[PDB]
């Protein structure tokens, strides 16, 4: 998939596709130094590098590092992706929601644009919510001079934040249309990444200086290659599951042509379950890390952490269980029977049919539960060696290197399937 | 019951005894791909930043 | 300055509105799957929503600018 980077910069409609992605992540960047009209940033900035503004963590990394600057994406994507975490969630629990996205052409238009609707609302009522509970609180901790608690700066945030997402919202379909991958996905990708090199630099600066030592350096960086690694060698693996085609009945007897197999993957490709466990992580944070002089919507909120145990441990079983659950969706051995069956395939020793699909329910089930708890393991370990070399980073967490190797990977293999169908 | 779980767990890992593991070729590909991707991304929004927060910084 | 800021910020509640307006009503065309990367390979680039396109970048800008100019408002 290396000739597909390659050829993306080498091809013409690729290139182009990529430069404008590029100018559109560039216009996000930018938006992200265009700040909300009676916030004072350096207040902002102060708090978030305190003991009790840690948690917030998580919440800036995928919001781009716009919270820290609190500029007119000021939650990032997050709040469309939380709507449509909900619509899901709606999806599978209302019957009729159901039906509408199984109806086919219709339904799930509607459904996606319920979603697009719920985001920009959700972006709204966040907006709202940080505005008052937050911003303006503690009498007005957070605002500029000639800014007071009221109304007016509550609509003023509401409507820059409205305005800021359904751009952003926007941005992101239009990156999906006319540029490489997905656009929610890379524009959370660059919202992480953006933060990666200027760490480094600093830290090597560090190194330089003195307060960090080259060896807890060298496992930090050698982790790092060994998480890309890991992810990609487990993403490369399949369960090879013996076919054949070309059957005729001879003598009263099936037989069928030369052995082949089906590959099945440990995991279903796409970072999305990533980006739902960490938006269902973020939430309660959300909802009662702003009141600080709560102790209990602190404790609760601080309970979420990703950087402490329990947090650490709860972000790992949503990981684990939402990749598990989606690779269980994506898998469904029906379709994959019936693809079988239309190639005129069948497998050596099982008879075509139902039994057919509880042989492929089987494998499937006993063998994706592999690639989460894989998945798992690259949510927990970052962290310990984290706290274990002395370097900590949330930009380079667990759950940031699994946005960061799934969009690649995932935009790298589209790529590379399709160039490899417009070359046959 | 926990007899049903015991049992999926050594169903599970009998099944992990039967997968593919990729060559060493794809596992480089897939890496050097990777580090190419994530670093390219990471100069191109370095230099994004870098320009803006120098014109920023010029208006002072 | 009480009418002229009301008036900047009554533009500034406009624009907000009417990009939401652009942004709402061109809807993506769809496939099976949620989200993907689609087919890279056809040009495309239609007229489809090539004036809404051009509509919504102008706007983005006048939005962001009026950010700014709210932004440096006096007291
Ligand atoms: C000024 C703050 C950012 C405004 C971004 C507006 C939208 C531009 C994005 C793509 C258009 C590419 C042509
Ligand atoms: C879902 C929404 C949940 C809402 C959760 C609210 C949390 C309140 C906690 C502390 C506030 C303390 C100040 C309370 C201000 C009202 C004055 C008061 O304390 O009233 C007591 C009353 O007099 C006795 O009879
Ligand atoms: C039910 C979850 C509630 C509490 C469990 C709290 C967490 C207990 C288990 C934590 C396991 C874990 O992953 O801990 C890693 C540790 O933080 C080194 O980095
Ligand atoms: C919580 C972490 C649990 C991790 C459990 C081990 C997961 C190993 C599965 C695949 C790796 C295969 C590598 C070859
Ligand atoms: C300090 C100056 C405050 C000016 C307040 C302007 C409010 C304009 C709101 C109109 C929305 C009408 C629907
Ligand atoms: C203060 C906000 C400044 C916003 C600048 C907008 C730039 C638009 C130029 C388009 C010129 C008209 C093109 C019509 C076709």
């Amino acid at each position: 998939m290396v000739k597909a980077f390659w050829s993306a910069l080498q091809i013409p409609e690729l290139r182009q596709r990529v430069l404008f992605t590029l100018l559109v992540l560039a216009a996000y960047r930018l938006g992200a130094f265009i700040p909300t009209p009676g916030v004072d940033l350096d207040k902002i900035q102060e708090f978030l590098r305190t003991a009790q503004g840690g948690v917030f963590g998580i919440i800036n990394l995928f919001s781009g590092g716009n919270f820290e600057r609190f500029s007119i994406f000021a939650l990032g994507i997050m709040p469309y992706i939380t709507a449509a975490i909900i619509m899901q969630i709606l999806v599978t629990v209302v019957p009729a929601l159901e039906k509408l996205s199984k109806e086919g052409e219709e339904g799930r238009r509607i459904i996606n644009q319920y979603t697009r609707i719920g985001g920009i609302a959700l972006g709204a009522f966040q907006g709202f919510f940080l505005a008052t509970a937050f911003l303006g609180a503690e009498g007005g901790r957070f605002l500029l001079p000639g800014w007071s608690p009221g109304p007016f700066f509550w609509f003023v945030v509401v409507v820059t934040q409205v305005a800021g997402i359904a751009l952003l919202l926007w941005m992101a379909e239009r990156i999906t249309e006319y540029g490489i991958g997905n656009g929610t996905s890379l524009i959370i990708f660059a919202g992480i990444v953006v933060e990666w090199l200027p760490q480094i630099l600093r830290t090597i600066g560090l190194i330089r200086t003195g307060e960090v030592n080259l060896v807890a350096f060298l496992f930090f960086l050698a982790f790092i290659v060994l998480a890309f690694a890991g992810m990609a060698a487990v993403q490369q693996a399949e369960r090879r599951i013996p076919v054949q085609y070309a059957r005729k009945v001879v003598g009263g007897r099936v037989y069928g042509g030369q052995a082949t197999y089906i590959p099945i993957k440990l995991n279903a490709a796409g970072v999305i379950p990533i980006i739902f466990a960490a938006a269902i992580l973020q939430i309660p944070i959300f909802l009662a890390a702003p009141f600080q002089d709560n102790p209990v919507l602190q404790g609760i909120a601080n309970f979420f952490n990703p950087t402490r145990p329990s947090g650490l441990f709860i972000e790992v079983l949503l990981v684990i269980l939402f990749t598990y659950v989606y690779t269980a969706v994506q898998f469904d051995p029906k379709r994959i029977a019936e693809s079988l069956r239309e190639y005129g395939g069948f497998i050596p020793g099982i008879r075509p049919g139902e039994p057919t699909v509880k042989f492929l329910e089987h494998i499937v089930s006993r063998l994706t539960l592999w690639g989460a708890l894989f998945l798992g393991l690259v949510t927990l370990l970052p962290q310990i060696i984290q706290n274990l070399t002395g370097i900590h980073s949330i930009a380079f967490s667990g759950i940031g290197l699994l946005i960061v190797v799934g969009v690649a990977l995932d935009t790298l293999r589209q790529v590379e399937s399709q160039l490899m169908l417009r070359s046959y | 019951m926990f007899a049903r779980l015991i049992r999926y767990f050594q169903e599970a890992r009998a099944e992990l005894a039967r997968v593919t593991w990729p060559t060493r070729e794809q596992v480089v590909e897939g890496t050097q791909a990777i580090l190419l991707f994530t670093l390219a991304f990471m100069v191109i929004l370095g230099l994004y930043d870098t320009v803006f927060r120098f014109l920023i910084g010029l208006l002072r | 300055m009480d009418l002229l800021y009301t008036l900047v910020i009554l533009f500034y509640l406009g624009v907000a509105g009417l990009l939401v307006y652009l942004v709402l009503v061109q809807e993506p065309k769809q496939g099976a799957g949620d989200l993907m990367g689609g087919s890279a390979d056809l040009f495309s680039a239609r007229g489809v929503t090539g004036g809404l396109y051009r509509l919504t970048v102008i706007l983005g800008v006048v939005f962001a600018a009026l950010a700014l100019v709210i932004g440096l408002w006096p007291r």
